[PDB]
């Protein structure tokens, strides 16, 4: 639910 | 004959390829969406309504 | 030879006439953007960075 | 300041 790496996908 | 000339190396050009680096690391860890940027190089959480 | 034949008037048809005058003289008076159309058609203040 | 005759336009 937060700020992934590689941007976000779901 | 054909090699290549490169300049003396300043400090000055040195620390912005240090971060030039920074910034492309940044980029590939947070991700290049527009709101991806924003969240990645400043603290702001933009709605997702106003980027389209 | 040569006339333009319409059919007979049904309430439906005429009270259809009437309804879409409302709603050509209720674009005029409220504008045409589509905020504008928003706003007078519906209740509602749209926000304007959503619409860009 | 409100919603104007003829669209709005400041």
């Amino acid at each position: 639910a937060r700020s992934m790496r590689g941007g976000i996908r779901l | 004959e054909g090699g290549e000339v490169v300049d003396n190396l300043t400090i000055n050009s040195l620390r912005q390829a240090f971060q030039l680096q920074r910034l492309l690391e940044r980029d590939a860890r947070g991700g290049t969406r527009y709101i991806e940027i924003i969240r990645s190089h400043f603290g702001v959480i933009s709605p997702d309504a106003r980027v389209q």
